[PDB]
């Protein structure tokens, strides 16, 4: 700036001070934080963090938590608490099924689950997704493809 | 596992050209100036003086943008994927590595790129041990005398049915090198689980390809035709890398060069089906020219 | 099973930094850029200032 | 080596009473200091910067 | 040598560009330039310092240093005390022209 | 004292500093400026 | 554009100037002044007339 040059300088090179460094923004921090990248280059760190399913239709506040807690929904598959958090954007968290609800020895199959989600912001479509969303979580052979709904 | 680093590049600083710099520039000049701007005060030296200084940032709004290139796993070069794959637990391995056999023909080798970028990818894909859908898969890319797997299961279950690929010629993979995913899957699987393990799970039946191309009347024969088998021969090592379908569409964008104007298909009558567990294998191909 | 930082090799996009390699440079794109129309390259001049 | 600055020293003329000379000496300053350069070049009252040993 | 008015931005080569280095020089202090801590002259440094027959050995060194290292092209001739006023010390500098 | 202590005393494009203006490009000087409100009518700011 | 000034600051530009360059005893009055561009009714003085 003007500071930086000499304190003998006349108004010409005072102006030049100003102009011919002429700094620029370096956004390169911001590309690895989830909660501060901008909106156009967000699905560059979604692939890198191996967000496996991923819309191009959810608010920038259910875009940027969907990265953010990607590390911790891969890191304990089995564990419900996952299941728990991959139903993000969906705000739905009532009931999960266990064994001894079911007297006779469990289902033929060893139990795959029933879960239930609750959706009442979005009505219209939201099932066609959730049989295919959930296939990520649920592990090759553990589970079968029986499922059960609620709107 | 699809590679990132085939795209357009991204900018996260705007490129601007040289002109609009200067103006921009001349502007805040302005302003600088105000009051006190002649005519005699734009002068030759000066205004070489701005024209550097509209270049030199033309080469810093390329300088962030060829640095953030470099630090994304889209469009990183080599002796970088180092500090990358550090922060995802991924260190290089040696594959036949120098061993002087003889003391001047030094034989050094590392992992190439576009695979080890490919493990970095499955980094994540290897923490959860509960056997997850690509646990499966990102361990048994362990070897090299293979190819990447596709898990599914049609039977009872707790019996998973893993599809073991391997690219290494003709078809069948031997059942010795088949042994090898036992010894990468041991204590990373779940323990009531039990797998069966099919090399070839559906069949292979045979393909060719058949096309009659076109070049314009110009350049060499010789350099044109056979670049189109430069983006052919290592696509169809790459269809079942994903264990998915070829199309008749594959059978003419890997064959559109420099020089074409028009492609023909002969070999499909109508295009065939390839689930995640059909597959299938190409055997010998033929691409000459009508002309 | 990690691996130490200690044995990494140096990267690609750090870069050791020179003045001198930056500001010669500057003297050889703005003395060809005058085409012989400004040659004082004493530090009193005040281009050297800029 | 940790010194502290004051609201208006700058880096080129504290590393020159510091180390005699200036070739390949502000640079590294820059380089084994985080968040230096992220800083205006007229500094704040209370930065640290650790001088490295051997210029 | 053809070098730019620091004003107006205009090319002068003999006159005005021998002027603008010494009148530069004898008011620029030391350190102020950028990477370079050794142009400049003492004379900002010699205010407030008390006028005796060491201090204008001094003055008349420093403006044989201080001109002597960075400009050639002109050829000292006296650095006389000629007036003390106020406190204010009338140094003349009478310089030979080249070019 | 200088042309941006003007600017923030009287704010940039009104009329005083616009005569302190003409003053800091040729020269540097100190001004004691005044600076008075904008009378309604022509006739009445010249009591002002 | 191009507004009209009083012309009255612009002399008290060169008062201030002169006193700093050539001195309080120097009339300004054949030095230049440096932001106008121009005079609205030019007057004439062409060269010893």
């Amino acid at each position: 700036s003007s500071r930086l040059l000499p304190p003998n300088r006349s108004s010409l090179e005072r102006s030049l001070g100003d102009v011919l460094p002429a700094e620029l923004p370096v956004p390169l921090r911001e590309l690895h934080d989830p909660a501060r990248c901008e909106a156009a280059l967000l699905p560059y760190l979604a692939w890198t963090r191996s967000v496996d399913r991923w819309d191009p239709d959810w608010s920038d506040e259910a875009k940027r938590n969907a990265v953010a807690t990607s590390f911790v929904l891969h890191q304990r598959k089995g564990t419900l608490t996952a299941l728990r958090q991959v139903v993000e954007p969906i705000g739905a968290l009532s009931e999960v099924t266990e064994w001894w609800q079911r007297s006779p020895t469990g289902v033929p199959g060893t139990f795959e689950i029933t879960v239930d989600v609750s959706d009442r912001g979005i009505d219209e479509g939201t099932v066609l997704e959730l049989e295919r969303l959930l296939d990520d979580v649920r592990p090759v052979s553990r589970h079968l493809t029986r499922l059960d709904l609620r709107i | 596992i699809i590679d990132l680093s085939q795209l357009p590049e991204p900018e996260v600083i705007e490129n601007l050209d040289f002109e609009t710099i200067y103006q921009e520039l001349l502007g805040d000049f302005r302003e600088a100036m105000a009051g006190e701007w002649t005519a005699e005060v734009e002068s030759d030296p000066v205004l070489k003086l701005l024209q550097l200084a509209a270049y030199r940032e033309l080469l810093l709004r390329a300088r962030i943008n060829d640095a953030a290139r470099a630090v994304m796993l889209a469009y990183a070069s080599g002796a970088d994927l180092d500090q990358i794959g550090a922060g995802f637990n991924v260190q290089r391995l040696l594959i036949r590595p120098a061993q002087p056999e003889a003391v001047p023909p030094v034989e050094a080798q590392y992992e190439s790129d576009k695979s080890l970028r490919n493990r970095i990818q499955l980094a994540f894909e290897q923490l959860s041990v509960a056997g997850p859908r690509n646990a499966y898969i990102a361990h048994a890319l362990g070897a090299d005398g293979r190819v990447a797997d596709a898990s599914a299961t049609s039977p009872a279950p707790c019996e998973v049915l893993i599809s073991v690929l391997g690219v290494e010629g003709n078809g069948q993979a031997p059942e010795a090198v088949l042994q090898a995913v036992r010894l990468a899957l041991n204590a990373e699987d779940v323990r009531p689980v039990a797998d069966r393990v099919t090399v070839r799970s559906a069949g292979i039946v045979p393909y060719q390809v058949k096309a009659q191309l076109y070049l314009f009347p110009g350049p060499e024969a010789e350099l044109i035709r056979a670049a189109a088998e430069a983006s052919l021969r290592d696509y169809i090592s790459a269809q079942r890398r994903l264990g998915r379908d070829i199309r008749r569409s594959a059978l003419f964008a890997t064959l559109h060069v420099e020089g074409v104007q028009r492609v023909e298909l002969q070999e499909p009558a109508a295009d065939v089906v390839l689930d995640e567990t059909q597959a299938a294998y190409c055997t010998g191909y033929a691409i000459t020219l009508g002309g | 099973m990690i691996i130490d930082l200690s044995q990494l090799p140096e990267p690609e996009v750090i870069e050791n930094l020179d003045f001198e390699t930056i500001y010669q440079e500057l003297l050889g794109d703005f003395r060809e850029a005058m085409a012989g129309e400004w040659t004082a390259e004493v530090e009193s001049d005040p281009v050297l200032k800029l | 080596t940790t010194c502290r600055t004051a609201d208006g020293d700058m880096l080129d003329s504290l590393c020159y009473h510091v180390y005699g000379h200036l070739l390949g000496c502000v640079e590294a300053t820059l380089d084994a200091n985080p968040g230096l350069a992220d800083e205006q070049q007229p500094f704040r009252a209370g930065l640290l910067i650790s001088f490295p040993d051997m210029p | 040598m053809i070098g730019m008015d620091r004003r107006s931005g205009l090319p002068l080569s003999g006159l005005a560009h021998l002027k603008q280095s010494v009148e530069d020089i004898l008011t620029t202090p030391l350190g102020s330039r950028r990477m370079r801590p050794e142009y400049g002259s003492k004379l900002r440094r010699m205010v407030d310092m008390p006028v005796s027959e060491g201090w204008k050995s001094a003055v008349q060194a420093e403006v044989a240093r201080s001109l002597g290292r960075w400009e050639p092209r002109i050829g000292l001739s006296a650095v006389r005390v000629v007036a003390v006023v106020d406190g204010r010390v009338d140094l003349l500098l009478s310089g030979v022209f080249e070019g | 004292t200088s042309k941006k202590d003007a600017a923030a005393a009287f704010g940039i494009g009104s009329s005083i500093y616009l005569a302190c203006e003409a003053i800091y490009n040729r020269a540097q000087a100190v001004i004691v400026a005044v600076g008075v409100e904008t009378a309604e009518t022509p006739e009445a700011q010249a009591s002002a | 554009a191009a507004r009209n000034a009083p012309a009255s600051a612009y002399a008290a530009g060169l008062f201030a100037w002169t006193d700093a360059e050539y001195g309080f005893w120097s009339s300004p009055s054949n030095k230049e002044i440096k932001g106008v561009t121009g005079t609205s009714r030019p007057v004439e003085f062409l060269d010893g007339d």
